[PDB]
């Protein structure tokens, strides 16, 4: 029902949009699942209150769409309010993303980081040894033995 | 040890997915392998051919002949030989040594 | 006893399914139920008849009679294996089972005559039952268990030629081929009416006369008819007696179409109050009106609509709406011209019309074996 | 009585006569076919239905 | 139309053939 | 009654709006009837004169009259509605039935003799 | 005192008897072979779970006087379930509390003593790690509560004990349901409790947070296990979402989910069902009727057929949607005949020409399709029943003036006898031309469809549909091939003395 | 076997044919033609 | 993370190993039939090299495993028996198989047709039975 506020001009309705695109996020997932994607509309455009929040729910919503380089390019591009949580069952749906690409890239990265290297974002090497930070400080060491192996550095 | 748990564990998916493709080799070359043994049986069948009769069968694949010779005996079939153009008193071919179904 | 077994039947159907017929039937079919020490088969027919309270004492009187002829079997069972002719019991109730076919129900019937099936090494018993079992899987209308001695039947005629056990097995199969809508092979079975018998069944031969030409004015066309039953001393003697079938029959083969729907009437009104034929009647005369329409029809083709009210049939409407529900109805190849009155036909080929019925069998029984593929495999 | 085939008109008599069997052989011997294998379908309930 | 449609009655028969070889098999063997 | 056939019935409702005006609706109603009629004054309509088909729309003579017959054919004639009907170009080809079932037979031998 | 000493004392043992042997060899199996080595694919104890739902769906009827199921509840509750040192003395435990119920009174379980039968998981080291001991051990007592549903004051003792199944549920939700068939044997359970748990919701409570709850269960499913929760969270979800559906449909039309590719041959045909409905209420009808069609051919061989009621209702609402129209009461019931007695009757008038003849049907049994939930869809049938009209009558007449079909099919009105018509050469269900000027609608004598593509596009359906499903009986044909070990040549020693005879007939 | 999960709760076919087209049509039709005789 | 991170591989990978696994165990014994099928066709050619086998006909028995057997043409022979005939098994005017390097019993083939039933069979008389009986009750 909040789908149909998307022509109002003043973005104070978008962000009242997104203080609802969040919380509730289950029941309309059915309702705007394909429908609507203004999300990068918003996000581009500036009338900035809205973007480093714009793709956290956007990295929400098409979870379950699957869409894992659609919330990871918007888990990215997400900022400082997504990563902020790990108490939820969010966490592992998103390193189970961004730590698998990060050291599927690193393969490549393994052959050829010379030349043509890709624009590994500061999150997605920075939540790597933040996480290896986690493992470090979690008391796990024959994991944090494997995770050194698996980013291949 | 859980580092080895999932390495380790592809390793046997690297060295599961070439044995459907072995058999998947194997599944053709038994055929084109099979037909050259298929016609290769009727060497036996060529010139020099006694005649006996068919008088019946013990069993599936075996029976019992009567030689133009006269004397009777127990006898092998070959196998490609339709069964079902029998049971009379059909005028069967034997070999002259081995002494079997031809 | 199973000879006049059948009339029991036909006037359990006489009593139940005319409402208002129902007054005779249960007169004479009392006559012949509470006589002959019948017992069983009427207290669901007494349900549908009447309430009879007092008949108790008539069924215990014979209940009684039932246990008189029950314990001299019982008196029969001992001296008949005392000295052994050939097992004398199952040769006592070899004749009295089928008394207790007739008394009692169908299963002291049935163990007694699967039983006795193993006692005469020759079929002439064996057969005779096996016409009893015919006879009462009619009545019960058992039609699995037909099919079952019908082909156990016809599997003991071929030693022997038994033609008096085969053309008598013909009349089965015509009167179950016309107890179906299977009217082609009913007549066909229906083919001889010489060899055929003064029955027990059909005790008049020309009710049998009237059923084989009933049948065979659909089972069979022009030429046939034009040489068969046209020309049949055998067949032409008995309807000699007949003066409305035999009118009905040369009111169609003598194009007298007018009073053939008269006699189409009448005879279409008596098999609506026919056992046997009720179940078909009005798909006997639907088959019948397109069959005429049919064979005037398909003479000319700028014959006009008007034409045939005076000739043919009264009622101009009547003709409209009929033909119309016809062609409507994908069959009587025409084409009806309306607002300049006048009936146009065309011959169509032996391509889509055959086609039709094989894109329906193709269809049925991919439904059967998708269904049975369903079935097994879960 | 079907001895000759045709049509007859009655505004003056006209007789298109015409022949042709177009097809007899193929489709109805390749219908009755399908009425045997129903009925060994129906026997196949009796040695699969009622067995496994 | 006439040699496909039988084409799968005849291996739905030879179907039949094998479940008769693996019902009484199972429970036969062990 | 705009799914069936029913026309004047439509043009009845439009003689009655009992709820309020559903004005601007009923204008893009309007509008659905004249492409609609516009659209199915091209059928087997043999000749009509300047009477019928006139008045079953909403135009009796003004210009829109040349509207749509210049717009469409249905040419303004001596009270004339010209019938043109050709439907005879596109049908019988072999060709494509020899394109596309050419493809379909091979489509039925590969799952008929290859296993897979 | 003697009905009641002669008649009460053996529904006690009897069932005792099968209880001994049903769930006592189901908790002896399901433990040891689930939580124990493995329960495979081929799972026992899923379908023997099966058996041990429908036996006790029909099991339990009275109010349990001598404690027949009452009883059964203070002895099945007390129990560890531990290991073999523990549950040996278990096994004594089926049995001392029949010594209860023989000799003594038990705790009558009638409708207020369920709390005392429920904190037991704390009760004489009860876990919850053996879940396969705990949900099992959860449902088995959950489910005779709700299987009479006797709706007096059980609704909280339902729904307390569905909290504590929600406890062992989102610890399985949660907590090690990996390679034990922890998720996968508590989906059984899991959409058996959504059963019960659904109906209550429908009889008393509201619908629209286990709504919510359901996403988050269907958000993990497919994630860590990828079977049955991919299944049956759809049709559980579709349930009402159809009562209360609007445009959520096409979030099932962009679900990955609608494929689980496995669902134990019934929530498959059902589902098949409930999104069978889905296309024909959102108007793609040939599309629909197929898996109508498909949802129908896939139910078993039982007798209590009210869904079969109603898909075999439903799969010919859509034919009759599109024209075809087979016959339905081929196997006609005592529970399908009352019940197709009005609907037999309304298809009765759809393959009629007649018009009003659907209003006679309408005011008939209109409250009975409102009854059916379908009057909605009943109500658009008349623009068939006028191409019924149309097909007919321009089948049948060729020449016949358009101021007599209009009265024939009651039409009331000659002056869009033309308009219905011109869409029906718009719709292209006739071809030829109307006289509009003169009056009278003439049609040509089309004929000879043999010899177009068609007939060869009506075979083409068909032809690679039987090859597909020789094909599918070959693939299914690869399933008794097994024992098949030795491939003995000739032999070893016959061959041996066949060299020595041999080497005897050469030296001769 | 046999169980249904429960969510929710010849002789007669070429006799349905002729209730299929003859459903409700002159089902006595005896004296129609006499009732026809004057009228045509 | 490593929990909820690495652990969500084993879970996965699994399920590819239980239904490939499945697909190989079909597909290995699929190819195994036909290699029994080739090995076994290719032996014929070397087993019906082999020569052909006796018939004879057993009069009757004797001590040690040893039996009176007759041949058509020729004369009878005393032989021994293989290891997997029994003696009691071993009938008196049976037909029996025979190898012929050594004679050894091989196998025991189907009977003889009794001299009774060929006899009746060379008579036919015409068998009857009481229902084809005309008036002879008493003498019945």
């Amino acid at each position: 029902g909040i789908i149909s506020l998307l022509d109002e001009d003043e973005p104070q309705l978008k962000e009242f949009a997104l203080h609802k695109l969040n919380a509730v996020v289950n029941d309309f997932w059915a309702e705007i699942s394909e429908s609507v994607d203004k999300i990068e509309v918003l996000y581009e455009d500036e009338g900035f209150r809205s973007r480093q929040f714009a793709a956290l729910v956007a990295s929400k919503v098409f979870y379950h769409l699957g869409a894992f380089e659609e919330s990871l390019n918007y888990a990215l591009g997400a900022g400082d309010l997504f990563n902020v949580n790990d108490n939820s069952e969010y966490v592992e749906t998103i390193i189970a993303k961004c730590i698998d690409h990060y050291t599927k890239q690193c393969v490549e990265n393994a052959d050829l980081p010379e030349g043509e290297k890709k624009p590994i974002d500061q999150r997605l090497e920075g939540i790597v040894n933040k996480m290896f930070q986690r493992c470090l400080d979690d008391h796990k060491y024959k994991q944090a033995i494997g995770i050194a192996l698996e980013t291949r550095r | 040890d859980l580092y080895s748990r999932y390495k380790k564990l592809q390793q046997e998916l690297e060295f599961l997915e070439v044995q459907e493709e072995y058999i998947k080799d194997e599944q053709k070359n038994l055929k084109k392998e099979f037909l050259h043994a298929q016609e290769e049986v009727k060497r036996i069948q060529s010139i020099p051919l006694v005649i006996g009769q068919f008088l019946e069968a013990v069993d599936q694949n075996t029976a019992i002949v009567g030689s133009t010779t006269g004397s009777n005996y127990y006898v092998r079939i070959l196998s490609t030989i339709d069964r079902e153009l029998l049971k009379p008193n059909a005028s069967v071919a034997l070999h002259k040594h081995s002494n079997a179904l031809v | 006893p199973k000879n006049p077994d059948l009339r029991i039947a036909q006037l359990r159907f006489l009593l139940s399914l005319p409402e208002h017929r129902g007054d005779a039937a249960v007169r004479d079919e009392l006559m012949a139920a509470v006589r002959d020490n019948n017992m069983a088969p009427y207290y669901e027919a007494l349900c549908k008849s009447l309430d009879w309270q007092i008949d108790v004492d008539l069924l215990n009187k014979m209940k009684k009679a039932n246990e008189d002829e029950l314990k001299r079997l019982d008196e029969e069972l001992e001296d008949a294996e005392k000295n052994l002719g050939e097992s004398e019991i199952r040769d006592a109730m070899m004749a009295k089972a089928e008394y207790l076919c007739r008394i009692g129900d169908k299963e002291g019937a049935l163990t007694a005559f699967r039983k006795t099936y193993d006692k005469t090494v020759a079929l002439g018993h064996r057969l005779d039952i096996v016409f009893y079992l015919l006879r009462i899987g009619l009545f019960y209308m058992d039609n699995d268990l037909i099919t079952r001695n019908t082909e156990k039947a016809k599997s003991l005629i071929e030693e022997g030629g038994d033609w008096d056990r085969r053309n008598r097995l013909k009349v089965y199969q015509g009167l179950y081929c016309v107890a179906i809508r299977d009217f082609k092979q009913a007549a066909e079975l229906f083919l001889d009416t010489v060899s055929t018998f003064t029955s027990y069944e059909l005790m008049d031969y020309k009710t049998f006369v009237t059923y084989t030409v009933y049948v065979s004015m659909i089972a069979l066309e022009r030429p046939d008819l034009r040489e068969k039953v046209i020309k049949g001393a055998e067949i032409l003697e008995v309807l000699h007696s007949l003066p409305a079938v035999r009118q009905y029959l040369f009111s169609l083969y003598e194009c007298r179409y007018s009073v053939f729907f008269q006699s189409l009437a009448v005879v279409e009104q008596e098999m609506k109050k026919d056992w046997l034929f009720a179940p078909h009647y009005r798909y006997y005369v639907r088959e019948m009106r397109i069959h005429a329409y049919s064979q005037l029809l398909e003479s000319y083709r700028s014959l006009t609509l008007g034409y045939m009210a005076e000739a043919f049939g009264v009622g101009v409407e009547f003709i409209d709406q009929e033909l119309s529900r016809f062609i409507a109805a994908g069959r009587l190849h025409c084409k009806i011209d309306k607002v300049n009155e006048i009936v146009e036909t065309n011959r169509p080929d032996s391509k889509n019309w055959q086609y039709q019925e094989t894109i329906k069998k193709g269809d049925l029984l991919l439904n059967r074996v998708q269904k049975l593929s369903r079935v097994i495999n879960m | 009585d079907k001895k000759f085939h045709g049509i007859l008109d009655q505004g003056e008599g006209v007789l298109i006569i015409f022949d042709e069997p177009p097809v007899d052989k193929t489709y109805e011997a390749a219908l009755e076919t399908i009425q045997n294998m129903s009925k060994v379908v129906d026997s196949l309930y009796n040695k699969a239905k009622k067995l496994t | 139309y006439l040699a496909s449609l039988i084409r799968s009655v005849v291996a739905l028969h030879n179907l039949i053939n094998n479940k008769i070889a693996n019902r009484d098999a199972e429970k036969k063997e062990g | 009654y705009l799914m069936e056939g029913s026309y004047n019935k439509v043009f009845l409702a439009k003689g009655n709006i009992p709820a309020e005006s559903y004005t601007f609706f009923i204008d893009i109603l309007l509008d659905t009837i004249r492409d609609e009629i516009a659209g199915c004054i091209e059928k087997a309509y043999e000749k009509i004169l300047f009477t019928e088909a006139t008045r079953i729309l909403f135009f009796n003579t003004p210009k829109k009259m040349t509207d749509y017959a210049k717009k469409r054919g249905w040419v303004l004639g001596p009270n004339n509605y010209y019938s043109f009907a050709s439907q005879q170009q596109k049908p019988e080809d072999t060709t494509i039935p020899s394109t596309e079932l050419a493809k379909q037979v091979i489509e039925y031998a590969r799952q008929l003799e290859m296993i897979v | 005192p003697p009905g009641g000493g002669e008649q009460e004392p053996p529904p006690p043992p009897a069932p005792q008897d099968v209880e001994m042997k049903e769930e006592a060899a189901t908790g002896g199996g399901s433990t040891g072979e689930a939580d124990g080595k493995t329960a495979a694919a081929a799972a026992e104890h899923s379908q023997r779970e099966l058996d041990t739902v429908t036996l006790e769906d029909i099991k339990e009827h009275v109010k349990q006087l001598e404690k027949a199921v009452s009883g059964k509840e203070p002895r099945f509750v007390l129990r560890a379930l531990r290991m073999l040192p523990s549950t040996s003395r278990r096994l004594n435990h089926y049995v001392l509390y029949k010594a209860v119920q023989g000799f003594f009174t038990s705790n009558n379980a009638t409708r207020d003593f369920l709390l005392p039968f429920l904190e037991e998981p704390m009760d004489t080291e009860a876990d919850l790690q053996f879940r396969p001991r705990t949900g099992k051990a959860a449902s088995t007592p959950l489910l005779p509560e709700v299987e009479a549903y006797l709706q007096l004051l059980v609704v909280i003792f339902m729904m307390n004990s569905k909290r504590y199944k929600e406890a062992q549920k989102i610890s399985d939700d949660l907590m090690q349901k990996i390679s034990t068939q922890n998720r996968r044997a508590l989906d059984l359970v899991a959409a058996k409790c959504y059963y019960y748990h659904a109906r209550v919701y429908e009889f008393l409570d509201k619908l629209d947070v286990v709504r919510s709850f359901l996403h988050a269960r269907l958000r993990t499913a497919t994630l860590r296990h990828d079977a049955d929760g991919q299944a049956t969270l759809l049709n559980l979800l579709l349930r009402n979402y159809l009562h209360y559906s609007l445009y959520d449909q096409a979030e099932k039309l962009v679900s990955k989910s609608v494929f689980p590719e496995q669902a134990n041959n019934n929530e498959w045909a059902r589902y098949l069902y409930y999104t069978g409905r889905i296309k024909a209420i959102q108007l793609e009808y040939s599309e629909a009727r197929r898996t109508m069609t498909n949802a129908l051919r896939k139910a078993p061989q039982h007798t209590a057929v009210g869904f079969k009621q109603t898909v075999h209702k439903l799969l010919i609402v859509v034919e009759l949607l599109l024209g075809e129209i087979p016959d339905r009461l081929q196997f006609r019931q005592p529970s399908l005949k009352r019940s197709l007695m009005p609907y037999f009757l309304l298809t009765q008038a759809v393959r009629t020409g007649n018009l009003a003849k659907f209003n006679q049907v309408l005011d008939q049994f209109g409250e009975k399709f409102q009854a059916d939930g379908t009057y909605t869809l009943i109500i658009r049938l008349r623009h068939n029943v006028i191409k019924t009209g149309v097909r007919m009558i321009s089948l049948s007449y060729s020449r016949i003036s358009l101021a007599d079909i209009a009265q024939k099919l009651q039409l009331d009105s000659p002056e869009d006898a033309e308009f219905i018509v011109a869409k029906a050469i718009r719709d292209g269900v006739i071809e030829a031309s109307i006289n509009h000027e003169k009056g009278y609608v003439q049609s040509k004598e089309m004929i000879d469809i043999y010899s177009t593509r068609e007939p060869q596009l009506a075979f083409h359906q068909r032809i690679s549909f039987c090859l597909d499903i020789h094909n599918m009986s070959v693939k299914a044909m690869r399933f008794p091939p097994k024992s098949y070990n030795k491939d003995l040549e000739s032999a070893e020693e016959r061959r041996e003395r066949e060299q020595q005879d041999l080497e005897f007939a050469k030296e001769m | 076997m046999s169980e249904k999960k429960q969510p929710v709760d010849e002789d007669n076919w070429d006799d349905d044919n002729v209730e299929d087209d003859f459903s409700n049509q002159l089902r006595a039709e005896l004296e129609k033609h006499g009732y026809k005789m004057e009228t045509s | 993370g490593l929990r909820q991170y690495y652990l969500s591989k084993i879970e996965e990978l699994q399920l590819i190993v239980n239904d490939k696994s499945q697909n190989l165990r079909r597909l290995q014994a699929q190819r195994n039939e036909l290699n029994a099928k080739v090995r076994l066709l290719r032996e014929e050619l070397q087993l019906l090299q082999e020569q052909g086998s006796y018939v004879g006909e057993v009069v009757r028995a004797m001590d040690k495993k040893k039996v009176l057997v007759k041949v058509h043409p020729e004369g009878k022979f005393v032989v021994d028996v293989d290891k997997n005939i029994d003696i009691n098994d071993v009938t008196p005017n049976c037909r029996v198989a025979l190898r012929n390097d050594s004679y050894t019993l091989h196998k025991i083939l189907p009977n003889k047709v009794d001299p009774l039933v060929s006899l009746m069979m060379v008579e036919k008389v015409p068998d009857s039975t009481y229902e084809m009986i005309g008036g002879l009750d008493k003498q019945i």
